[PDB]
């Protein structure tokens, strides 16, 4: 049933993001109401969340591949839509591999930035 | 008031979760 | 069922001693142990200020709104209130949660003069139901004990079809000697000595 | 050929059921049917000294297997060999508290749906309400 | 002569819950009385 | 938008419309007459499968204390061929089915739709659902 | 079910044979319902003879009256679980 | 002059007759045989029922005493044993279960359970080194009901185990039980968590196996004697008498177990 649910909330908000991404086309990003300016993000992420590195392009791409279990992927889309996830950035559902590899991207990419922020202020 | 009074594998991703905004929180001070 | 069993099964009815009144009194052993290390230390004794009776107190609440009967004057629900309604609320509200705590469950009047929140409603209906249906399950092992019938409750079961769509009777086995068990064991503990 | 294969292995412990459900007596007849003994007895024959002293053992553990844990605790703590006619005496005292408990006739009904509920002869279940009744007096 | 049968494949012992009658006794106890039952499936499923 | 009480009455028919599972003859009638006679006006659409499942499995009268009827309950399934030997609109059976519609009503409006209108918790929204697609897929 | 049984045969009788029934066929469902414990039903059949045929018979209705007062004092009048109070997110909803 | 002490736990009169009637006509007076409920050396008990004052409940293969069937087996099998509160009190094994349920606070158990725990996991690590085993079985009931004591149990042994660097597989009670009846070859270490149904199962050992004495040790330190049956009892007086330094009366008694077990004071 969980399964289920999940499956129909993303196709739901999937829908509403191209209904959304009319208007947008029409007021510019801000002219909707503050929950169509929620449902953008988290579909925004949710596009980017389905991307998958495959294990057979590793010799090509480099990028290490990543099998997702069933039972992650209904967690991870699940917390996704509450909104749990909400504040990490989008870049970091793209082309990765379950939650924990979101979070991990997520470190990788705060750190990343630290560094430049301390030279970017020194210098 | 009373609530305030009184006080594995998904503790690993509020861990990160939290420590991962951390960062982010750590890098928009200074 | 596979495999012939190698003995019969019989009635566990090992002991007949059990006596409701020490099995009772072990069930009351046990109700004041969880209750104690629940709550924790008794609250510090506390000196009254003042030597009054909660009658006492009952009869001068009563003669005070008496004297103003003919002055009171009721009104709309939405309306402001008056100085006699405001003091006559204040003092049944105290006097029927001094009630309520002491143990007096007089339900007519608590669901007058103590519920302001539907949260209070909610509670006092969860609190009728609970003392309606002790009241009953009392009487019912009262009559249950006129009827002479094992207190434990009875799950409605037909045991020779148990064996049959079972594969195996040590499953069966065990749950015959659980329900049997708690058939002949009460659930009843003491109640003076709890309220204490 | 392949049923005695199997029955060997899963007897050995090579192979176990499709669900890892425990080698009892009750499985192995279920699935073996109820002579398993017999043509396992017959066809390890057929194989050297070593395997046959296996299937013997085998054999001998599932029929232990045949009590529950509880039964195993209370009456094989003598032995093994003594298991068989402890569990058959403290059998045959509970049918005498019984009897004097709530009659006979009672005991006689009670007989005969705890004989149905455990698959048993009606010759065995004659044999032990005799048995019990002789022992009262 | 095909497969004739998998001699390791035992039917699940199909569990069916305990259902107590509708009383009193049952209304105060059926929080009690619903673990029991709970238990005792666990059991039939796990065996013991 | 102007909504009318053709339009309100509409809507709600076609929300009782999805089905899973067949429905018994007494459960569907009762609560298509319910809908028919504008019991379900003030309940919202979204809500409208939670207020049935109520009706035919639960019953508030019952529950919040406040039961006036001597026969005509949900809990009754052999009033079903009464229902088809008579009809609600009986003398015999119109009287008791509009009493119990109207506290069935009542209840649903005061408790339960209540609620779920002040319901803005994350989490809460979440259990709403679920919820309502139970309720869908089960009357 | 003895009564949904005979219901559906008057149905039968009534609908779509056109035939009325008489008091006879109308006494031999409330027998049923005195003898089966169906209080509640009873009830409905008594307005329904009260309504169409010439009245009910007084002991019918007085042994009816008889099987819902135990009922009462036995807390048999309704199903348990209707009486058990549930919240919004407490109905298991299956 | 010296004293064995008998504690009786759960045990019918005649079976703690025949152990008083067996010390009498071996020790032959020497020793005296004093009844008590609780002791820490020179101690049997008899009776199914687990004394107070025992944190572990060890048990081997002897090897004088295998059972034909039995013969070569060697698998050793230590049921954990928390502290045993008086008839009346809530059990540990209980109390640390439905505490949490109903929110009362569980510190003082939970520390309790984690100290007997810990002692019961070092003497399996330690015996499993002994033998040589790598790894160890842990059982755990699998009932919705022990959803508490068992997951400390898991947390706590695992943690001394790996930290001793041994390997733990977890298991229910079914399982094992039938392996251990059919197949125990295949089981060396075997722990048991705290539960009555592993009781049982390590009593159906004992006795399948052709009759042993138990070994429990208690939170003095030492190890004091168990039996449950006539030839139980009379092997745990044996180890008894051998261990206050009797090598001729404790094989006498041995021998005569092995010959007659339900009428060993007779036999010899």
């Amino acid at each position: 049933v969980d399964h289920y649910n999940v499956a129909q909330d993303v196709v739901q908000m999937l829908t509403k993001y191209r209904e959304l991404q009319d208007i947008i086309a029409v007021l510019g990003i801000d002219e909707l109401s503050e929950e169509d300016k929620l449902i953008v993000d988290r579909a925004r992420k949710l596009v980017k969340f389905l991307s998958q590195p495959f294990q057979v392009a590793e010799v090509f791409t480099g990028m290490t591949g990543h099998y997702v279990q069933l039972d992650d992927t209904i967690d991870s889309f699940s917390g996704l839509l509450m909104g749990t996830y909400d504040q990490v950035p989008e870049m970091a559902f793209y082309m990765v591999g379950g939650i924990n590899s979101v979070l991990e991207k997520a470190k990788k990419m705060a750190e990343e930035a630290a560094e430049l922020e301390k030279m970017r202020r020194a210098r | 008031e009373a609530a305030e009074r009184n006080p594995t594998g998904d503790n690993a991703r509020d861990r990160l979760l939290k420590e991962v905004l951390a960062l982010q929180a750590r890098i928009n001070q200074r | 069922i596979s495999g012939v069993s190698p003995l019969l099964y019989f009635p566990p009815t090992t002991t007949s001693t059990t006596n409701r009144e020490d099995q009772i009194n072990k069930n009351t052993n046990i109700a004041i142990q969880m209750i104690k290390r629940y709550k924790g230390e008794v609250p510090p004794h506390y000196t009254r200020k003042s030597s009054a009776t909660i009658e006492q107190v009952e009869k001068e609440i009563d003669a005070l709104l008496g004297g103003a009967e003919k002055l009171r004057k009721t009104s709309t629900d939405d309306q402001p209130m008056d100085k006699l309604t405001l003091m006559e609320r204040c003092l049944r509200h105290a006097l029927w949660s001094y009630h309520k705590e002491e143990g007096r469950y007089d339900f007519d009047q608590i669901g007058r003069w103590v519920v302001y929140t539907p949260e209070d409603e909610v509670k006092l209906a969860q609190l009728k139901r609970e003392v309606e249906a002790k009241e009953k399950l009392a009487a019912l092992r009262k009559r249950r004990e006129e009827e002479g019938l094992p207190g434990g409750p009875v799950p409605r079961i037909n045991w020779p079809q148990e064996y049959s769509s079972f594969i195996d009777r040590e499953p069966v086995v065990a749950k015959r000697i659980r329900y049997d068990t708690l058939a002949s064991t009460t659930l009843e503990r003491d109640e003076k000595q709890i309220e204490s | 050929s392949t049923k005695m294969q199997t029955l060997h292995k899963l007897l050995t412990g090579e192979v176990s059921f499709k669900n890892k459900a425990p080698v009892k007596d009750c499985n192995i007849v279920h699935q073996f049917g109820e002579n398993w003994a017999t043509e396992l007895s017959a066809y390890a024959k057929t194989l050297p000294a070593e395997q046959q002293k296996i299937i013997v053992r085998q054999i001998a553990r599932v029929k232990l297997t045949r009590y529950t844990v509880a039964e195993l605790a209370a009456y094989c703590g003598d032995g093994p060999a003594l298991l068989d006619e402890t569990a058959r005496a403290a059998n045959i005292e509970q049918g005498v508290a019984f009897v004097k408990a709530k009659g006979v006739e009672a005991f006689e009904k009670y007989v005969a749906e705890e004989s149905t509920n455990a698959n048993w002869k009606p010759e065995e279940a004659k044999k032990f309400i005799e048995d019990v009744k002789a022992k009262a007096k | 002569r095909a497969d004739e049968v998998d001699y390791t494949n035992l039917p699940a012992p199909k569990p069916q819950k305990t259902v107590w009658d509708d009383n009193i006794e049952t209304e105060v106890l059926r929080k009690y009385l619903d673990g029991l039952s709970q238990y005792d499936m666990e059991e039939a499923k796990y065996g013991v | 938008q102007v909504q009318t009480i053709p339009m309100i009455r509409g809507a709600r028919f076609v929300a009782l419309f999805n089905q899973k599972q067949p429905s018994y003859f007494m459960n569907a009638i009762v609560s298509l007459y319910a809908c028919l006679n504008g019991y379900l006006d003030d309940v919202k659409v979204q809500y409208v499968k939670f207020y049935e499942y109520l009706l035919v499995h639960r019953d508030l009268g019952i529950m919040y204390g406040t039961a006036k009827n001597k026969f005509f309950y949900m809990y009754v399934q052999e009033l079903n061929y009464l229902i088809r030997f008579f009809t609600l609109n009986s003398p015999i059976l119109h009287g008791e089915l509009e009493e119990m519609l109207k506290q069935h009503t009542h209840l649903f409006l005061q408790h339960y739709q209540s609620k779920m209108n002040a319901i803005k918790s994350e989490k809460d929204v979440k259990a709403l659902k679920n919820l309502l697609y139970s309720c869908k897929r089960a009357v | 079910s003895k009564f949904c049984a005979m219901m559906d045969l008057l149905e039968e009788m009534q609908h779509r044979n056109r035939l009325k029934p008489n008091e006879e066929s109308w006494t031999w469902v409330m027998k049923e319902c005195v003898k089966s414990g169906q209080f509640r039903l009873g009830y409905c059949i008594q307005q329904v003879m009260e309504t169409e045929c010439k009245g009910c018979p007084a002991d019918l209705v007085k042994a009816n009256e008889a099987n819902a007062q135990k009922a009462k004092t036995e807390g048999k009048e309704h199903p348990g679980h209707l009486s058990q109070q549930a919240g919004l997110f407490d109905v298991k909803v299956e | 002059s010296k004293q064995l002490t008998f504690i009786s736990a759960g045990a019918t009169a005649a079976v703690l007759q025949s152990a008083s009637a067996i010390v009498s006509k071996v020790a032959g007076g020497r020793v005296q045989t004093k009844t008590a409920k609780e002791a820490g050396r020179h101690a049997v008990v008899v009776g199914p029922e687990t004394p107070i004052g025992v944190h572990t409940a060890v048990t081997e293969v002897p090897k004088s005493a295998q059972d034909p069937l039995f013969s070569g087996v060697s698998t050793v099998v230590v049921r954990a044993v928390l502290p045993r509160a008086a008839p009346d009190s809530v059990q540990l094994r209980d109390a640390l279960d439905v505490y949490a349920s109903a929110g009362i606070d569980t510190k003082e158990e939970v520390r309790s359970a984690t100290e007997a725990f810990k002692k019961s996991a070092e003497v399996a690590v330690g015996k499993a080194k002994a033998k040589g085993v790598k790894r160890i079985v842990l059982v755990v009931k699998q009932a919705s009901k022990h959803n508490c004591i068992n997951e400390l149990f898991k947390k706590i042994s695992t943690e001394t185990i790996e930290s001793a660097g041994l390997t733990t597989e977890v298991v229910g009670t079914a399982a094992v039980a039938n392996q251990l009846i059919v197949n125990p070859e295949s089981l060396g270490v075997v722990l048991l968590n705290d539960v009555a149904a592993t009781e049982q199962i390590e009593l159906a050992f004992a006795g399948v196996v052709g009759g042993v004495s138990r070994v429990y040790h208690t939170v003095e330190g030492g190890k004091i004697s168990a039996g449950h049956s006539f030839k139980s009892v009379a092997l745990a007086v044996a180890q008894e008498l051998r261990e206050l330094g009797l090598s001729s009366e404790a094989d006498k008694v041995e021998a005569a177990a092995s010959k007659n077990p339900r009428a060993v004071v007779s036999a010899l």
